C-alpha cells in the first residue's frame, strides 16, 4: 500500500546530465534501504545502485562506477540520483525498489518496488 | 513446531541447591475398609472370654 | 581440581586411649567424604559412608564428624584389633574418587 | 520482535509492556523463531 512516486525521467542527448527523484509516503524511511535498479527495453532487470538508511556504505554497480552518485534527504524522505556522463546505453527503464532490511549489502532482497520512469539518451 | 514432547528429563547434580536435589518418594495407600483385612500390625491374640 | 591434607601420619596412643584423625580439602566438597579402614594383610573395608553416617556390621566405636572443607574420625575404645591405615575419599569433584595419603595407626 | 535493528548485546534494549493485551500465540505460531527455551513457567499456561 506504500506509495514510491519517481520523476526525473525524459529524453537528453548523450554526454549531458540530469536528476531522478523518488519520493515515497507509505512507510517510515529514516530505518529502510533503497536501491535503483535498470530493466532494459529488450533484457531482464539489473541492478544499478542502493544507498542504507543511513549515508554510510555506498555501493554502485561495476558497468556504472565514476559516473553515477545518490543522495538521500530523510527529511523529506526521499532520494535522488544524478545521471551523469550519459552514453548509448542507458536508454532503459529504472526502478526505485525498497530493500527489506537496512543495510546495502544484505541477503535481504528489495521489499517493495515502484513504477518505472523513462529515459532516453538520443539526439 | 508447535509439536513438544512431552517428557522431559531431570538433570540432577550433586552442584545443585537443595531445591532440586533429587528425592525419593514411597506413598502406601491404605484399603482400610470392612473388607477381610490380611495386613495386621504386630499384636498378640488373647483367650476367647 | 581438589587436594586432600592428612595433618597426622602416625599415632600412638594404648588400648584405654581416645584417638582422632582429621582430614582437610582444597575446598568444599557438601560433606562428600568416606573414610576406609585398611588393614595390611587383607582387603580394606570401609567404615564411613558420607559425612557421619555408619556403616551396617562395624562396631559403634568409631564417630565421623565435620563438614565442608575439613572432616574428622575419632575412635573412642582402641580395641587392639584397630591397627590399620585409614584414608579419607571424596566423591563430589571433578576429579573421580580421589584418594587421600594414608594415616598409620599404632597402639603403645 | 518485528524491529528493523537491533541494538548491541552490551547495550541491549528494555523495552517495558504494561496495560494491554498480550497475545503470546503470535510469538509461539512464527515458524522462524526456533529457540523457544523459558525457564520457571509453562509455555503452555502463558496465556492464561
Amino acid at each position: 500500500e506504500v506509495q514510491l512516486v519517481e520523476s526525473g525521467g525524459g529524453l537528453v542527448q548523450p554526454g549531458r546530465s540530469l536528476r531522478l527523484s523518488c519520493a515515497a509516503s507509505g512507510f517510515t524511511f529514516d530505518d529502510y534501504a533503497m536501491h535503483w535498479v535498470r530493466q532494459a527495453p529488450g533484457k531482464g532487470l539489473e541492478w544499478v545502485s542502493g544507498i542504507s538508511w543511513n549515508s554510510d556504505s555506498i555501493d554502485y554497480a561495476d558497468s556504472v562506477k565514476g559516473r553515477f552518485t545518490i543522495s538521500r534527504d530523510n527529511a523529506k524522505n526521499s532520494l535522488y540520483l544524478q545521471m551523469n556522463s550519459l552514453r548509448a546505453e542507458d536508454t532503459a527503464l529504472y526502478y526505485c525498489a525498497k530493500d527489506r532490511g537496512y543495510e546495502i549489502l544484505t541477503p535481504a532482497s528489495f521489499d517493495y518496488w515502484g513504477q518505472g520512469t523513462l529515459v532516453t539518451v538520443s539526439s | 513446531f508447535n509439536c513438544y514432547f512431552p517428557l522431559r528429563s531431570y538433570s540432577f547434580r550433586p552442584t545443585y541447591g537443595v531445591g532440586h536435589q533429587p528425592y525419593r518418594v514411597v506413598v502406601l495407600s491404605f484399603e482400610l475398609l470392612h473388607a477381610p483385612a490380611t495386613v495386621c500390625g504386630p499384636k498378640k491374640s488373647t483367650n476367647l472370654v | 581440581d581438589i587436594q586432600m591434607t592428612q595433618s597426622p601420619s602416625s599415632l600412638s596412643a594404648s588400648v584405654g586411649d581416645r584417638v582422632t584423625i582429621t582430614c582437610r580439602a582444597s575446598q568444599s566438597i557438601s560433606s562428600y567424604l568416606n573414610w576406609f579402614q585398611h588393614k595390611p594383610g587383607k582387603a580394606p573395608k570401609l567404615l564411613i559412608y558420607g559425612a557421619s553416617s555408619l556403616q551396617s556390621g562395624v562396631p559403634s566405636r568409631f564417630s565421623g564428624s565435620g563438614s565442608g572443607t575439613d572432616f574428622t574420625l575419632t575412635i573412642s575404645s582402641l580395641q587392639p584389633e584397630d591397627f590399620a591405615t585409614y584414608y579419607c575419599q571424596q566423591s563430589y569433584s571433578t576429579p573421580p574418587y580421589t584418594f587421600g595419603q594414608g594415616t598409620k595407626l599404632e597402639i603403645k | 520482535f518485528n524491529a528493523t535493528r537491533f541494538a548491541s548485546v552490551y547495550a541491549w534494549n528494555r523495552k517495558r509492556i504494561s496495560n494491554c493485551v498480550a497475545d503470546y500465540s503470535v510469538l509461539y505460531n512464527l515458524a522462524p523463531f526456533f529457540t523457544f527455551k523459558c525457564y520457571g513457567v509453562s509455555p503452555t499456561k502463558l496465556n492464561d
